[PDB]
């Protein structure tokens, strides 16, 4: 079977740069029937190019692919932020069809603050039992970014989960999402709650709070 | 769009799945469907195919003896049947269309024929678990004077507690899709999955404008509608 792989795993630029994925087989590709495909976020794969070299319907004069026998390569001539996503070559000179593992493109861009708010918990929700503060940190982009939950100012740990976006598609930031979870009357014995953010576009840590209870 | 699939579903460990490609154009004509399948986080790897209009199929060694493909003309629709599911096979299966243009024939000229796929279902994720299904509790993540910034406020929906993967979320049915943000799910530690949709509008909309999240969880055979309105005082 032949073993696609691919280089770099993770290729880190900004937009405008160009991109050049590395694709080498571990034997010789017939015909050059080498593939690329583009896997963009929550999205199923997309044909870039076939034959190794020929773009296909409907894709853009920026990407081009290049190659023979073992060594094949896709370009990005001048990189967009929509580009953002896995790229994967396929081979199919010879049964079974296999994949490279594949090359991750991340856009670097520059730093911008996070737009943070906070939402206290449902009272439908907290009828049943559990209460979930959620804490909401929009379009930022160093991906870095610190979030500690206070409630009563007492600083929380061990019961937030958070996740992030990838990056935008539009705008190469990210948004995260911190969830505190408490139950019922642990969150009732309690008043103030309070989500405090750090990041590198923040000059200090900004806090969003809301006292429970209160309209 | 005109590749449509079956929907996510979780199955049993020994049991199989018939995973369904129906072409929209009401007809296979030449062309070949293949089946490639993707763990979450990972990468791509082809199972096999079938290409109707030659009564020809085959597929991938590391299936053998567990796969079968078919394709009826009557409904335009192609299947495959993975039998004897264990945990690994835990996965995204998309039907991916191929197609030959070898003068006339299914391949025979030119340089490279019919191993590419120009067009891709949306996936089904197959999820093999012994832990039985269950739908999402959706909860309102309301706009208020704590969610506002300049002349913007965010608001969304929490989608609780389901399993297992996945969950898809729209706005408005599909009308709103810019500031929309939907976070990957986390697994809690109760076993089941958690996530969340916000999306940013004009504040002077808030009145006048509904703002429905729809929560699709198929291995449930869920769908819940969520309106989420500023919370009264």
């Amino acid at each position: 079977e032949l073993v696609l792989t691919q280089s770099p795993g993770t290729l880190s630029l900004s937009a405008g740069e160009r991109a050049t994925l590395s694709c080498r087989a571990s034997q010789s590709v017939s015909s050059g029937s080498l593939a690329w495909y583009q896997q963009k976020p929550g999205q199923a794969p997309r044909l870039l190019i076939y034959g190794a070299s020929t773009r296909a319907t409907g894709i853009p004069d920026r990407f081009s692919g290049s190659g023979s026998g073992t060594d094949f390569t896709l370009t990005i001539g001048r990189l967009e932020p929509e580009d953002l996503a896995v790229y994967y070559c396929q081979q199919y000179g010879t049964s079974p069809y296999t994949f490279g593992q594949g090359t991750k493109l991340e856009i670097k861009r520059t730093v911008a603050a996070p737009s943070v708010f906070i939402f206290p918990p449902s009272d439908e929700q907290l009828k049943s039992g559990t209460a979930s503060v959620v804490c909401l940190l929009n379009n930022f982009y160093p991906r870095e970014a610190k979030v500690q939950w206070k409630v009563d100012n007492a600083l929380q740990s061990g019961n937030s989960q958070e996740s992030v976006t990838e990056q935008d598609s539009r705008d190469s930031t990210y948004s995260l999402g911190s969830t505190l979870t408490l139950s019922k009357a642990d969150y009732e014995k309690h008043k103030v709650y309070a989500c405090e953010v750090t990041h590198q576009g923040l000059s200090s840590p900004v806090t969003k709070s809301f006292n429970r209870g209160e309209c | 769009q005109l590749l449509e699939q079956s929907g996510a579903e979780v199955k049993k460990p020994g049991s199989s799945v018939q995973v369904s490609c129906k072409a929209s154009g009401g007809t296979f004509s030449m062309y070949g469907f293949n089946w490639v399948r993707q763990a979450p986080g990972h990468g791509l790897e082809w199972m096999g195919g079938i290409i109707p209009i030659f009564g020809t199929s085959n597929y991938a060694q590391k299936f053998r003896g567990r796969v079968t493909f078919t394709a009826d003309q009557a409904t335009s629709t192609a299947y495959m049947e993975l039998t004897n599911l264990r945990s690994d096979d835990t996965a995204v299966y998309y039907c991916a269309r191929d197609f030959g243009p070898d003068w006339e024939d299914g391949d025979s000229y030119d340089g490279s024929g019919r191993g590419f796929f120009d067009f891709w279902g949306q996936g089904t994720l197959v999820t093999v678990s012994s832990a039985s299904t269950k739908g999402p509790s959706v909860f309102p993540l309301a706009p208020s004077s704590k969610s506002t910034s300049g002349g913007t406020a965010a608001l969304g929906c929490l989608v609780k507690d389901y399993f297992p993967e996945p969950v898809t979320v729209s706005w408005n049915s599909g009308a709103l899709t810019s500031g929309v943000h939907t976070f990957p799910a986390v697994l809690q530690s109760s076993g089941l999955y958690s996530l969340s949709s916000v999306v940013t509008v004009p504040s002077s909309s808030l009145g006048t404008q509904t703002y429905i999240c729809n929560v699709n969880h198929k291995p449930s055979n869920t769908k819940v509608d969520k309106k989420v309105e500023p919370k009264s005082c």
